[PDB]
C-alpha cells in the first residue's frame, strides 16, 4: 500500500519475430511484392512496350542492358530519369544481379515502375491539392467577411484532419512535421499552396 | 452454384464480433482483477488479416512476419489464433455464427495458451480479427507490451486530427509524434514533439492539434514515441525560434497503421450494440421489479 | 449476342496486346549472331 512508486519503463522491445525465412526468400517475396505495384501503375501496353524499348539496346539478347541502354529504353518510352537517379538506379540491380551484365528486362521494369510510381505519388499529392483548394475556398465563401486573401491561408484545425482519407496513410503523427519545418508565422495559418510547392518539391 | 449458397459477412458484425470477444476478454480481465484490453491498432489490423488468411490458409510464421514488415509493426509480439470447423449437417445462420464466436471467446478463456497471451498483464495491447468461410472459422488476438495506447482518434473537424491515447508507463510520457514513409522507409514525413502535445502526466494521456492535409491516408503507420520521466518534457511549450525537435532523445513506442479509432463506423456501432444493451437490461429489470412486486 | 460482341470485343484487345508481345519478341535479335554453320542436316525421309 501507500501507492510506494513508481514510474516503471515497460520497454517496448522490437523482439517482434524478423522473417524467419532466410534471406533469399525474403529478397525474392519482396521482388514479388514490388512487382505486384508495377503490374497496376502499368498497362499491359506499357508492359509490353518496355521490351520493344529493352531489346534492341540488348542486342545480345542476355536480357541485361547496361546504363546507357537503360536510358536509352527510357527516352525511347518517352519517361527521363535525372543522370544521377537514373545511374543508381541501374548500379542497384547491376549489383543485385552480379551475373547480369547490366540490369535485366525486370530490373528496367522496376526501373519505369520507380519513375512512374514517383509520377504518380506526384500527381496524387497534386489532386489533393485540388481538393484542398476546394474547400478552402469554399469555407472561404462561406464567411463572406473573410478578405479572399485568405484563399491559400488555411488553419491549423484547417489543416489536420485532411490526413485520413487518400494515398497511403499520413496519420495523425504523419500530420505533425510540416508544421514546424514550414513556420506558422504566429498565425496558425500556413498556405496550402506553399505545402504544394514543398511537397511537389520532395 | 445452384446447392450451395452464398455466405458474405457484413463488416457491422465483424466489427460486432471483434469488439465482442475483445469485450468478453475485458470482462474476464475485470472478473480476475486484471487491466482491460484496449484496441491497438497494429494488432487489431494484423489480426484481421491474419484470420482472413488463416480461414482459407494455414498459420504461416515467417508470412505472419512479413505482413508485420509491411505494416511496420513494432514491439513483441503473441498470438492466438484458432480455426473450426462447421458441423457437417447444421444449418448455418448469422446469430448461430455469432453465438459460436462468443463460445469461441469461451475457449480461448478455457485455453491455456491463449488465454495466457491475452491475460498477460505485462502486455497492454491487443487487437483481433475474425474471418471464416462456408466450411471454418477463425479468430486471431495480436497482443504486445507497450507504454502508449490509442483510447481516441476523432474527426470532428474536418482539417483538426485528435489521437487520445493513454500511456501505461509512468516513466515514458508521449514526446515524439512523428512517422516516415511506409513506402519510402527512409522518408521522415511528419512529426512533431512537446510543443504541439497536449500530455497530461496523470492519466499520461496525450492529444495534439496541428496540420497536414489530403496528403497520402491509404497505408501508412502511426508512429508514437515516448520520452523518460514526462515531467522533462516540454509538453506544448514554445520552442525557441533557433530551437527545433530532436527525435534522436525520443523512443518509438507504438507503430500503428493510421485509422480513425473508433472509425466513425466502429464508434457508431459500438454505440449501438451498447444503447441496445442497455436498452435489453431496462426492458429485463423491469419485468424482474414486476415479478418481485407480485 | 451482346455476350459474343463483348467477347469480340475483348478478344480485339488482346489481339492487340499479343502485337504488342511481337513487338517485344521482334526487338531482340537486330544483330546477334554467330554462324548456325555446320550440321542440320537431320531430315528424316518419313514425311507427315
Amino acid at each position: 500500500m501507500d501507492n510506494t512508486g513508481k514510474l516503471e519503463k515497460q520497454l517496448v522491445t522490437l523482439n517482434d519475430g524478423l522473417p524467419k525465412k532466410p534471406a533469399k526468400e525474403i529478397i525474392e517475396e519482396l521482388k514479388h511484392h514490388l512487382y505486384q505495384d508495377f503490374q497496376k501503375f502499368f498497362s499491359e501496353e506499357k508492359k509490353q512496350q518496355y521490351q520493344n524499348n529493352f531489346a534492341l539496346f540488348d542486342r545480345d539478347n542476355d536480357k541485361y542492358i547496361n546504363l546507357s541502354e537503360l536510358k536509352e529504353l527510357l527516352t525511347s518510352v518517352n519517361i527521363t530519369f535525372p543522370d544521377d537517379e537514373l545511374e543508381e538506379l541501374y548500379n542497384e540491380f547491376c549489383l543485385t544481379s552480379p551475373e547480369a551484365d547490366g540490369i535485366n528486362e525486370d530490373a528496367v521494369f522496376i526501373i519505369v515502375s520507380k519513375k512512374i510510381r514517383d509520377n504518380d505519388k506526384d500527381e496524387q499529392l497534386t489532386q489533393a491539392f485540388k481538393l484542398v483548394e476546394k474547400a478552402v475556398n469554399d469555407e472561404l465563401a462561406k464567411t463572406p467577411n473573410e478578405t479572399k486573401e485568405q484563399e491559400g491561408y488555411i488553419r491549423v484545425e484547417q489543416f489536420k484532419e485532411l490526413l485520413m482519407t487518400l494515398g497511403n496513410r499520413w496519420s495523425e503523427e504523419q500530420a505533425n512535421e510540416f508544421l514546424k519545418d514550414i513556420n506558422p508565422k504566429s498565425d496558425e495559418r500556413i498556405n496550402y499552396l506553399d505545402v504544394v510547392k514543398k511537397l511537389m518539391k520532395r | 452454384s445452384e446447392i450451395s449458397g452464398n455466405y458474405e459477412a457484413d463488416d457491422e458484425t465483424l466489427r460486432k464480433i471483434r469488439r465482442d470477444l475483445l469485450d468478453n476478454i475485458n470482462l474476464e480481465r475485470r472478473h480476475r482483477d486484471l487491466q482491460p484490453v484496449y484496441i491497438d491498432l497494429t494488432t487489431n489490423n494484423i489480426s484481421q488479416y491474419y484470420s482472413e488468411y488463416l480461414v482459407n490458409n494455414e498459420h504461416n510464421q515467417d508470412f505472419y512476419e512479413n505482413a508485420k514488415v509491411r505494416y511496420n509493426n513494432l514491439g513483441e509480439c503473441e498470438l492466438c489464433h484458432i480455426t473450426a470447423k462447421f458441423e457437417p449437417d447444421a444449418d448455418i445462420t448469422k446469430e448461430y455464427i455469432y453465438d459460436y464466436f462468443m463460445e469461441i471467446g469461451y475457449l480461448f478463456l478455457e485455453s491455456e495458451e491463449e488465454k495466457r497471451i491475452i491475460l498477460n498483464p505485462a502486455n497492454n495491447h491487443i487487437g483481433i480479427g475474425v474471418f471464416f468461410d462456408e466450411i471454418q472459422i477463425v479468430v486471431v488476438l495480436i497482443l504486445s507490451e507497450k507504454v502508449l495506447c490509442i483510447q481516441k482518434i476523432s474527426q470532428p473537424e474536418q482539417n483538426k486530427i485528435e489521437i487520445r491515447g493513454k500511456m501505461l508507463d509512468e516513466n515514458f510520457g508521449i514526446y515524439a509524434i512523428r512517422i516516415m514513409n511506409v513506402d519510402d522507409q527512409k522518408k521522415d514525413i511528419k512529426g512533431v514533439g512537446p510543443e504541439f502535445i497536449e500530455y497530461t502526466r496523470s492519466t499520461q494521456e496525450w492529444m495534439a492539434s496541428f496540420e497536414l492535409e489530403l496528403y497520402n491516408q491509404d497505408r501508412m503507420a502511426i508512429e508514437y514515441y515516448t520520452r523518460v520521466s514526462p515531467d522533462s518534457i516540454p509538453y506544448k511549450k514554445k520552442q525557441s525560434k533557433n530551437e527545433k525537435l530532436t527525435y534522436k532523445h525520443l523512443q518509438l513506442r507504438l507503430r500503428t497503421p493510421f485509422q480513425i479509432y473508433p472509425d466513425p463506423k466502429y464508434a457508431a456501432e459500438d454505440e449501438k450494440e451498447r444503447i441496445r444493451k442497455e436498452q435489453e437490461i431496462l426492458a429485463h429489470e423491469e419485468q424482474e421489479r414486476k415479478e418481485r412486486e407480485e | 449476342e451482346e455476350e459474343f460482341r463483348l467477347k469480340k470485343e475483348q478478344w480485339e484487345i488482346q489481339e492487340r496486346r499479343k502485337k504488342e508481345a511481337a513487338r517485344c519478341i521482334l526487338h531482340f535479335l537486330m544483330a546477334r549472331k554467330e554462324k548456325s554453320k555446320k550440321k542440320k542436316k537431320k531430315k528424316g525421309k518419313k514425311k507427315k
